[PDB]
DNA sequence: CACAAATCCATTGACAAAAGAAGGCTAAAAGGGCATATTCCT
């Protein structure tokens, strides 16, 4: 982890991609699930940045995952 | 042993660590000669020839040192304590010229310019445009860092207002001021200075949850009121005011 | 001093905190006991809790708790004695081994 | 940086704004007079010479100079 | 203070504004030490138990 | 969770709810046990429990007991926190004043009874009566009375007074009163009696009193019966080692007014003297007076210490209160300090930690991992285990603190980058690394300054300072896109060291087969650094559509230039590190590559260049040597030829022939020309002396000398100190400003004697004084511009308008002192941009202008762009996102959160500091260059020299390209001799206009004779024969000119024909009489013959850049010389005159001119009386105010007029600062406004109130069917336009509490929390950030 | 199947103890008064 500006590519106003890693982190870290992408050994915070930096997660994908868990 | 930075003269410009260093390369040097003749066990008559050639030169030089009631008990002594350098004078105003440092830096036989060759200690390659060298005396100022390096996790916590203490000594925390705020506020970042400010510093309750939360693993943070608010509410109430937090 | 404008009042800590180390600690306590507790007897573990001030407004009396559970004043403490003394076990309740610091 | 590496910012602003000043305060080019105005006699060449420029007699800018100096 | 050979040079970035860059040859001389004899008290004040 | 916080009086029966009961007794505690007394000022039942959970007298002493109050001792057992929580309450004997009513500015209870506060006074300690139920006798309510009249009212009869004195005479007083009569009263008095004053005094009165009667509070609740008292806790009396203890002073101040109380209620039992009880109802009413407060009383009643004491109301407000000191700057948990030092080897993202305080910090966490792990029991053996510091701790450590980032901060944090966030680097030793590139930004050397670090706890905490934070995410400043990671001091010389050409070397003139063939060469030592080249290369100028084309070349440069080549990256050309790469054109790289290349690759070429740059430098060796201080041989001549220049001096003066006071200047300016001429001569040999001889012959080259590489590489000083080093060092002027003639003839190479070092002192200490001052104040400006804009933050995306400001260059007629190109950049286009052809729309309505419009604009020159300014967006609560533009530290468009208004302020602030602390202070158009000319507003004639001449007022100049824009501008006064006309290619070199101070005419429009109207001497005018050759001419004379037998005359030389009329103006119903003011200096003798623009009558007639002339200029204070000019459009006439001033209306076409007012005389009319001059035209004199420009040319004018002033400010002093900030702090100078017409509104129309209401409402009433609102633009300085504020916590934080607070008290207002001030006092998230989205869910909350 | 002990929870029944509210002691605080005349400082 070194730069966020592909977290700009991927959503936009730099301030729901925080506040969205900071839930898909609380997903990964208060166990909740694993990532989706592999994690080299990192953090949670870097975790959920790069799964967001594949266009894997940002609001929509995670809330309708949301539901999907809602079936439950 | 120092390497300083040669960029400090032209900005400070204080021409007196050039001039003073090569004055003294100049002593250092009629030092290491004295230390030649000495160690080698020269002589004593030549070691007087020496030493009193390099105690007079420049022009009318208010002293007058000559070995004529010394010596030998005395020469041998003048020299095991100028062994490490002769030790020179300035006076504040009437200091010796550039011409006279160029003299002893002539008379040991450094280069006048005062300005070696240096050779880089990892390459061990020749730098370009010789360096200057010479014998600073440098001081040891005591903003010394282990009374000055300072951290606390969690600790005390004042009285009357529930934040924590000033002093090093009582394990107080950086002061998180004025400017800091804004600084924090013309970012983004606003949880961070809700912790800053709410979890860190002043709320009762949410410090502890926080401080469980971390050994748990968990990096969540319950805001709490501010325990300064709450004093405030008093405060204002205390008058005849009533303040109040709606619904 | 200091030129610094900080008053007297400034420096005098509070001494009614709970460390918030020590709040840490007693999470993990009643936590812990519950660990042992919870691999108790249904009597056992109930008595203590009895017994002792655990997880309630408590601390029945040796003969109150002879009420509740209804067995005698004096049976009470046997299997009170016999509770610890099960638990009195190194290398069966050595969690508390670790609340303990000479 | 270092208080002597800005304050000799604020010195050298102080004395350039003065020799500006004191450079300024003297009258670059024109006709001269051939008389000191406040009194309408000759103002000799010599005068004429070394300021040119000036507009007054050594008197009446004399008077000027004593005048000015309790600043109004 | 204490006279060292001192060179004026960069040096690899080591003094970039006001650092200073000092051989391990003086703090191994023992050159730069110093003695802080700081003091710690300790009173017996009987208290109301 | 809580929302809107609210705030008004307060009745007895709340304060009697509040309480647990009534402090009676004044002990405190039992001086044998510290137990608290029975019912004193710290009280078991009152206050509660004094340890957990357990009563006082030990009854019960259990947490089995919670809750039940004992029987004995009857404290309520529970926390022993509670105390913390619980208060008191006091039952006055009597009534008093609260003082925050009684002696306020305003005076709440002053204007709430119609009466003088002094008059209360007398009232209040018991000095004349007051009278009420007075009876139909002499008086009802008001009036004041004596003793004599109190007993000759007693007198003849003793019913049917009915009045009191002091405070219960007040009480009854606001009792009876009712409101409502009150207002409808004074309602009906009103619009009857709505004269200026007595119209806005009785209605700003009367909404007081509506205030105070929708607030439901009641005044009567103003006067105290009852007085609440703090918990304990929060005015404790803490035990002091040794015995002593530690009180605070409400301690005391409750006691003595406790001990009042109890003395009254001993008395009134007595029924002793009414002297006694009142001397005893004052002193009461002074101790409680001096508990709420100190100031209002006289004397602060102080203690045994010599010291006042320091009551309630100051542990409020003033800086060491809770507001501005505690309750935003706060200690805090995990964090440390530390010493500073370099470490040049680490990256960019990260720092340096010493290990001890990354094992202090982070112990929280290490003992979690410790326990996740179960390397440990329990948290207990976690810790000791750490506190031995056994090898696991350090792996644990190493791995909890990898991507955990860490805060770095300084003292003096102006901008926001003076903090960013590292990721940590476990280093020994005790302190704190720091990358290079980053302390400019921070602005802190490495002489022992010290940051701090904080620990970011909360994930969303870590991913803010990851995202937002991160020193590599914020390298460009905010006060202008420029990068701010700049090489900052050593690894540019190191740089401009390795890209340097000399004539001859090692190697010199060879091909090499690319740059690391280059490198290889050089190390070899078979070339030199920089020896000149052909070396081949390869250029990634990518030009397609992303595409990355190479192409190579064989460029001849230096092997270090190919060198340095090989860490630039894929998109840069070769030009840019083909030079000598000093100071400036490295920052243009770093400037490039983040313009050409996106972020990543910049940060990493950042990187890249330090450490090139620095490996360089430490390869240069380069040093600073004595010999290295050359001396010009040709300097004691000039020396000598100066000396005889003052003694030249020194012997006229001794001849007579000039002043001291002018001897002096002359010897200053003699030594200065020799200053400038010894640092030329200087320079010269040392700039270039180096010579060298490839081939034979010598040839020049820059020097090699390692101070001018120091200078003219620009890394550190200038050419100015390395003259102060050899040459002459200046005058050395004293402290004032008064410069010392005998110079400072050495310099540095050379001594100084003691007389040099003096007169060198006064300097140095005036200097080191006033830079030891603007740390007084480093953050002054910038708290007065963050109190006033801080609650305004991006809210919407966009918001439709189309206004803003046209762009057009800074240029006054020179070159082009601010291009098109920075004006625009970055911003957002409000309508197309159009070609000079007249079709070529080339940005439609919404281009974000980044470089490349703009670069397609600078090769197509247009300059007329209507570019959406901030101030003008329609958005409410906030700015257009698109409106704002994108001058972020991030390149991309603006996004809706950010605070714009404290980074405005920041960046209008931060550089505050570079500027000069200290206010200092310091004819004809002549075509300076080649092309046409254009004059606009150009209403002139073809004159009497068949010419053009001026007979407009502001035609202004235009060098006229044939580009499509305005090469240079110029203004041409009134009647300026135009030498040409408009519309003319002309040459270079030409003056086109002129005029003199002495001659401003009143030239004729058409032709006409000299036949003259009413200039009749000894009458009006003196009949002038300026004898000298004989010439006579009627010159006007003004009042005090003209006699009184034709004073009530209006001189002209009236315009006529060869027949007898008045030829009229053709365009108005007046013949021509060109009438005349005083000292028209008129020539032309009765019936002399003119033509058409001939000369009639000639008559005759420096900049700031302080910071304190900023926060002036910040405030629209009304300069000493305002210059009022014309509310109405249209021709002109004089009117009465002198009544102290001259009198003249500026008449309209058709409408009515009823303005008039004082025009004072002693400040000059520029125009006639006879002119067509349109509201906003120049009349008047001196320096415009800013408001005017507001009122008169509007609010666009007003904003072009402060940033084109401020910006001149920072513009003078060599800074650069970007406009888009100095805009939104206008928006905030221009929030209030005032009423044209209620219309369909509810507020007063000769009112105030801020434009939001306005904004929405009248909007909205279009949207009804009922009619607009119309509303003039108020305008106030910052510090004034801060005080108006919707919140009540905003404006207690910063501004003077107890008037905040007695307004918003009595004013029963409530605030909804919004802005940033409030949210941090509540400790709540911000509404602008990342909490912008916590703070909308609540409006959908707040939606239902 | 089928008889004899170890000992389970059940008392049973003695003792040693701890505190818990009153009872005696007593030191503490509190109050209750003393007139030749001191007459506006801070
Ligand atoms: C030394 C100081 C460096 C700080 C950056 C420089 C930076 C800009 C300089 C001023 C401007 O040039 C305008 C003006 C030119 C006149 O000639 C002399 C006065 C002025 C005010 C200058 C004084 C001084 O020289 C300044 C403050
Ligand atoms: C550091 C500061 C001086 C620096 C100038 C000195 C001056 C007076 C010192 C306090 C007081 O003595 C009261 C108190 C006495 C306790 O017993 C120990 C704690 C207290 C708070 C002290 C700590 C500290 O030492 C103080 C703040
Ligand atoms: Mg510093
Ligand atoms: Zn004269
Ligand atoms: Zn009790
Ligand atoms: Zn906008």
């Amino acid at each position: 982890r070194v730069t966020v500006q592909d977290a700009v590519e991927k959503i936009g106003n730099r301030f729901d991609l925080v506040l969205v890693a900071a839930r898909r982190a609380r997903q990964m870290q208060v166990g909740g699930k694993d990532p989706l992408v592999p994690e080299e050994n990192d953090k949670t915070t870097v975790i959920a940045l790069r799964e967001i930096e594949e266009g894997l997660i940002n609001n929509q994908i995670l809330d309708v995952r949301e539901r999907q868990e809602q079936q439950e | 042993d120092i390497v300083l930075n040669p960029l400090g003269v032209p900005s400070r410009m204080n021409i007196g660590q050039i001039l003073e260093t090569h004055l003294g390369m100049a002593a250092k040097g009629i030092g290491d000669k004295i230390n030649a003749m000495l160690k080698q066990q020269q002589e004593v008559a030549k070691l007087r020839e020496f030493i009193q050639r390099a105690y007079d030169l420049g022009a009318d030089v208010r002293q007058k040192v000559d070995l004529s009631t010394f010596s030998d008990e005395e020469v041998m002594r003048l020299a095991e304590n100028l062994r490490k350098g002769m030790p020179i004078a300035t006076p504040v105003f009437d200091g010796a010229k550039e011409a006279e440092i160029k003299e002893l830096l002539k008379l040991g036989d450094l280069p006048t310019s005062g300005q070696i060759r240096l050779y880089d200690g990892r390459t061990g390659e020749q730098f370009e445009r010789p360096v200057t060298v010479g014998y600073m005396y440098m001081l040891k100022l005591n903003h010394l860092v282990d009374d000055k390096m300072h951290a606390r996790s969690t600790g005390s916590y004042s009285l009357v207002t529930q934040q924590p203490l000033g002093g090093k000594a009582q394990f107080g925390g950086q002061r998180f001021g004025e400017m800091e705020v804004w600084a924090l506020e013309a970012y983004g970042a606003a949880y961070t200075l809700q912790e800053m400010l709410t979890v860190k510093s002043d709320d009762v309750n949410g410090r502890t949850k926080m401080y469980k939360n971390i050994v748990d693993g968990n990096h969540q943070m319950e805001p709490g009121m501010p325990e300064s608010f709450n004093v405030l509410l008093k405060e204002i109430r205390s008058l005849g005011i009533n303040i109040e937090l709606e619904d | 001093g200091d030129d610094e404008d900080s008053h007297l009042g400034d420096f005098i800590e509070d001494t009614t905190l709970e460390l918030p180390l020590d709040s840490a600690t007693t999470e993990s306590l009643r936590a812990a006991t519950h660990d042992v507790l919870a691999g108790l007897t249904a009597r056992e573990a109930k008595v203590l809790r009895m017994r002792f001030g655990i997880d309630m407004n408590t601390d029945y009396t040796l003969e109150e708790v002879g009420k509740q559970f209804d067995v005698t004043r004096e049976r009470i403490r046997q299997i009170e004695a016999k509770a610890l003394r099960k638990l009195r076990h190194p290398s069966r309740s050595e969690v508390l081994r670790s609340f303990l610091d000479d | 940086s270092d208080e002597a590496d800005e304050a000799y910012s604020v010195t050298e602003q102080l004395t350039m704004t003065g020799i500006n000043r004191i450079r300024q305060k003297i009258n670059a080019h024109g006709i001269p007079v051939y008389l000191c105005e406040a009194c309408g006699n000759p103002i000799p060449e010599a005068r004429r010479k070394i300021f040119p420029g000036v507009t007054l007699c050594v008197e009446c800018q004399a008077y000027q100079e004593r005048q000015r100096k309790h600043y109004a | 203070g204490q006279n060292m050979r001192v060179a004026f040079m960069p040096w690899n970035g080591y003094n970039f504004e006001d650092s200073i860059l000092v051989s391990e040859r003086v703090v191994q001389e023992d050159r730069f030490t110093t003695i802080h004899i700081q003091e710690l008290a300790c009173v017996s004040r009987d208290t109301k138990l | 969770e809580f929302d809107a916080i609210k705030i008004a009086l307060a009745s007895p029966d709340m304060i009697r709810s509040w309480s647990f009961g009534e402090v009676k007794k004044p002990e405190t505690i039992n001086y044998r046990t510290f137990k608290p007394e029975r019912d004193g000022l710290f009280c078991a039942r009152i206050f509660g429990p004094v340890k957990d959970y357990e009563c006082l007298c030990g009854k019960y002493k259990r947490l089995k007991h919670r809750g039940v109050i004992c029987e004995k001792c009857g404290v309520e057992v529970t926390q022993t926190k509670v105390r913390r929580e619980r208060m008191g309450h006091i039952e006055l004997a009597s009534p008093t004043a609260h003082i925050w009513f009684l002696k306020s500015l305003p005076s709440r209870i002053g204007l709430l009874l119609d009466m003088p506060l002094r008059d209360i006074e007398r009232v209040l300690y018991f000095e004349s009566y007051v009278v009420i139920e007075g009876g139909m006798t002499n008086l009802e309510r008001q009036q004041i009375l004596t003793e004599e009249q109190y007993l000759d009212a007693l007198e003849e009869f003793g019913d049917e007074f009915d009045a009191k004195m002091g405070a219960e005479a007040i009480q009854a007083l606001l009792k009876s009163m009712d409101l409502e009569q009150e207002c409808e009263q004074l309602r009906e008095e009103l619009n009857e009696t709505n004269s200026e004053t007595k119209r806005k005094k009785l209605t700003k009165r009367i909404k007081l009193l509506e205030a105070f009667v929708q607030s439901g509070n009641k005044p009567e609740w103003m006067i105290l019966t009852v007085l609440p008292v703090l918990p304990p806790d929060l005015r404790p009396l803490v035990p002091l080692d040794g015995g002593r203890f530690a009180t605070s002073d409400l301690n005391d101040l409750y006691r003595r007014v406790i001990n009042r109380n109890n003395r009254l209620k001993r008395l009134l039992d007595l029924a002793a003297p009414d002297i006694i009880v009142r001397n005893e109802k004052r002193m009461l009413q002074e101790a409680v007076d001096a508990l709420l407060d100190n100031g209002r009383r006289g004397r602060a009643i102080t203690g045994s210490n010599k010291r006042p004491l320091k009551s309630l109301a100051d542990m409020i407000k003033g800086k060491q209160g809770r507001f501005r000191q505690n309750l935003l700057g706060k200690r805090v948990d995990y964090s440390g300090r530390s010493v500073i030092t370099v470490g040049p080897y680490l990256r960019l993202h990260q720092c340096g930690l010493p290990k001890k305080m990354a094992l202090e910090l982070f112990k929280p966490f290490i003992y979690g991992k410790l326990e996740l792990r179960g390397l440990a029991t329990t948290i207990k053996a976690a810790k000791k285990m750490v506190e031995r510091e056994e090898a696991v701790v350090w792996d644990i450590l190493d791995e909890v603190i990898r991507e955990h980032p860490v805060l770095l901060n300084r003292a003096p944090t102006l901008h926001r980058l003076g903090i960013q966030a590292f990721e940590p680097v476990l280093i020994e030793g005790k302190a704190i690394q720091l990358h290079p590139l980053v302390c400019a930004a921070y602005n802190a050397d490495f002489d022992g300054d010290q940051m701090a670090v904080h620990v970011p706890l909360t994930l969303e905490a870590q991913l803010e300072a990851r995202a937002l934070m991160m020193s590599t995410n914020n390298i460009l400043s905010p006060a202008n896109g420029e990068p701010i990671i700049v090489p900052s001091q050593d690894v540019v010389l190191g740089l401009y060291y390795m890209t340097r050409d000399c004539v001859n070397a090692k190697g010199e003139g060879m091909v090499l087969t690319g740059p690391k063939e280059a490198e290889r060469l050089y190390r070899s030592g078979l070339a030199s650094l920089h020896a000149r080249v052909k070396v081949r290369i390869t250029e990634y100028e990518k030009d397609a559509n992303g595409e990355l084309v190479a192409k190579t070349s064989l460029k001849d440069t230096t092997v270090g230039r190919a060198i340095l080549w090989m860490i630039v990256p894929k998109g840069l050309p070769y030009s840019i590190v083909n030079q000598a790469l000093g100071k400036k054109a490295i920052s243009k790289m770093l400037n490039t590559c983040y313009r050409i290349l996106g972020l990543k690759p910049t940060v990493i070429f950042a990187d890249q260049i330090m450490y090139t740059g620095f490996a360089y430098a430490a390869r240069s060796g380069a040093s600073v040597g004595i010999d290295d201080m050359v001396i010009p041989e040709k300097k004691h001549e000039i020396i000598s030829e100066a000396e005889a220049e003052v003694a030249e001096i020194q012997e006229q003066f001794q001849s007579g022939l000039v002043t001291a006071g002018e001897r002096y200047n002359k010897v200053i300016d003699i030594w200065a020309a020799a200053n400038d001429r010894v640092s030329k001569a200087m320079m010269d040999n040392l700039q270039t002396e180096t010579v060298i001889n490839r081939d034979g012959q010598e040839e020049k080259q820059v020097s090699f000398n390692s101070i001018y590489m120091m200078a003219d590489s620009g890394a550190r000083g200038s050419a100015a100190q390395i003259r102060q080093l050899a040459g002459m060092r200046g005058l050395m002027a004293k402290p004032d400003g008064s410069i010392i003639e005998t110079p400072i003839t050495a310099n540095f190479r050379e001594g100084l004697n003691v007389l040099q070092y003096f007169i060198s002192t006064h300097g140095a200490r005036k200097g080191l004084a006033d830079t030891a001052l603007k740390t007084a104040n480093s953050g002054y400006l910038t708290r007065r511009l963050v109190d006033v804009a801080q609650d305004l933050v991006v809210t919407e995306d966009d918001c439709g308008t189309h206004e803003g400001i046209m762009m057009t260059p800074v240029i006054e007629g020179g070159d082009v002192k601010e291009p098109l190109r920075d004006r625009v950049l970055g911003r957002v286009t409000a309508e197309d941009v159009l070609k000079p052809g007249t079709a070529d729309i080339l940005v439609p309505r919404n281009t974000l202008l980044h470089e490349q419009w703009c670069d397609l604009l600078e090769e197509n020159s247009v300059d007329a762009v209507k570019v959406r300014s901030v101030v003008s967006c329609d958005t409410d609560f906030g700015v257009c996102a698109h409106c704002y533009g994108r001058d972020l530290a991030r390149g991309h468009i603006i996004n809706k959160g950010e605070a714009i208004g404290v980074i405005a302020a920041q960046s209008i602030g931060e550089p505050g500091t570079q500027l000069t602390m200290r206010t200092f202070h310091i004819s004809s158009i002549q075509v300076k260059n080649k092309g046409s000319i254009k004059l606009s507003n150009v209403k002139s004639v073809v004159n009497s020299s068949g010419k053009l001449v001026i007979t407009s007022r502001n035609t202004e100049l235009k060098l006229i390209d044939e580009f499509g824009r305005t090469k240079e501008s110029y203004k041409v006064p009134y009647g300026a001799v135009l030498a040409k006309g408009d519309g003319e290619q002309v040459a270079g070199g030409e003056t086109v206009a002129n005029w003199d101070p002495h001659t401003m005419p009143v030239i004729t429009e058409v032709s006409g004779f000299v036949r003259f109207t009413d200039m009749i001497d000894g009458q009006t005018i003196t009949r002038q024969t300026d004898e000298l050759t004989g010439l006579s001419s009627l010159v006007v004379l003004d009042s005090a000119e003209r006699t009184a037998g034709g004073k009530d005359l209006r001189p002209a030389l009236k315009i006529v024909d060869a027949q007898g009329n008045d030829v009229l103006i053709p365009g108005t119903d007046m013949p021509a009489q060109y009438f005349l003011p005083g000292k028209a200096i008129v020539q032309l003798e009765d019936g002399v013959q003119i033509s058409s623009g001939d000369t009639l009558a000639r008559i005759p007639q420096d900049i700031t850049g302080g910071l304190p002339r900023v926060a002036d200029l910040f405030e629209a204070r009304r300069p000493k010389e305002p210059a009022i000019l014309a509310e109405i459009s249209g021709i002109v006439s004089f009117g009465k005159e002198t009544k102290g001033k001259r009198r003249l209306v500026i008449t309209p076409v058709d409408g009515s001119d009823p303005y008039e007012e004082m025009i004072p005389k002693w400040r000059q009319l520029n125009v006639f009386e006879g002119e067509r001059v349109e509201r906003g035209d120049v009349i008047s004199d001196g320096p415009e105010a800013p408001h005017d420009i507001l009122r008169l040319r509007g609010v666009h004018a007003v904003t072009r007029y402060i940033v084109n002033e401020v910006q001149d400010v920072y513009r003078l002093q060599g800074v650069k600062i970007n406009d888009k900030h100095i805009e939104v702090i206008v928006r905030q100078m221009l929030r209030k406004a005032t009423i044209v017409n209620a219309g369909s509104s509810d507020f007063l129309e000769g009112e105030q109130v801020e434009y939001s209401r306005v904004k929405i409402a009248n909007r909205e009433l279009e949207a009804n069917g009922k009619v607009g609102a119309t509303y003039s633009r108020d305008l106030l300085g910052i510090t004034k336009a801060s005080l108006a504020t919707e919140s009540f916590i905003s404006a207690a934080s910063f501004q003077e509490t107890t008037r905040v607070l007695t307004e918003a008290a009595v004013a029963g207002k409530r605030d909804e929390l919004r802005g940033l001030k409030e949210n941090v006092i509540v400790g709540r998230l911000i509404p602008a950030g990342t909490g912008y989205a916590y703070h909308q869910d609540r409006m959908r909350r707040r939606a239902a």
